[PDB]
Parts: C-alpha cells; structure tokens; sequence
C-alpha cells in the first residue's frame, strides 16, 4: 500500500509496523498495530467519501 | 426537480476516533507491596507465637492430669 498503492491508498496515512527479533511475538505485536492503523485509514475514509456515480 | 440524496458524511465531518494504544499503569510501587507482604508476616508470626505458648501450657495442664491419674 505504500510502495505499489492501488486505489486512493496514496491519499490516506498511515503507520507500517516493523519487528525486531522475526520471531511469533513480534508479528502478534505488528498485527495488533496494523488494527490500530486500518481504524485510523477507517476515519479518515469515513471524512473524505466524495459524491458520484459508483 | 429533486437534488441529489446520496449516503454522504455529515457537514464539517465526523468526530475523532481513538486509535492509540491505552494502557494505564494503574499501580502501586514495589517497596509498598514488600513492605505490606513483610507487615503481614510479621503479625502472623506473633499471634502465633502466642497462641502456640498458650497451646504449650494447656498441653502440659493435659499431662498433669493423666500423670494425676497414672497411678
């Protein structure tokens, strides 16, 4: 979504979360993180949907 | 002549919306715990320390009496 984004995903920010260690722990925390940022591209989907033909 | 009615976010926008972890501490400090912990030992240790001394002396009142008894 950052590197290659498709759709308007280059009109939303958004944090990636990035481990540490490559072990089980690290991507339960980078998974709980990425929850946190899909609400924030959430909010910010929800204040800029724009009118037209779909 | 009706204007366009589309499912569209209020005027101005909508309210924040939280993301952030939330964690509180909602603690006390070590010192504390060891300090009640060590508290509350040490007042078990005196009642029962008096409890056994009485304990003690019942059980040498108890001997007494089978020793009156013995013979």
């Amino acid at each position: 979504r950052k590197t290659q984004p498709y759709d308007v995903y280059d009109q939303v920010e958004f944090d990636v979360p990035i481990g540490s260690r490559g072990d089980c722990y690290d991507r339960y925390l980078c998974r709980v993180e990425e929850m946190r940022q899909s609400l924030r591209i959430i909010s910010q989907c929800l204040n800029k949907m724009p009118p037209g033909e779909i | 002549a009706s204007k366009v009615k589309q499912d569209m976010p209020p005027p101005g926008g909508y309210g924040p919306i939280d993301y952030k972890r939330n964690l509180p501490r909602r603690g006390l400090s070590g010192y504390s715990m060891f300090a009640v912990g060590i508290g509350t030992l040490l007042f078990g240790y005196w009642s029962m320390m008096k409890w056994n001394r009485e304990r003690r002396r019942l059980q040498i009142e108890d001997f007494e009496a089978r020793i009156a008894l013995m013979p």
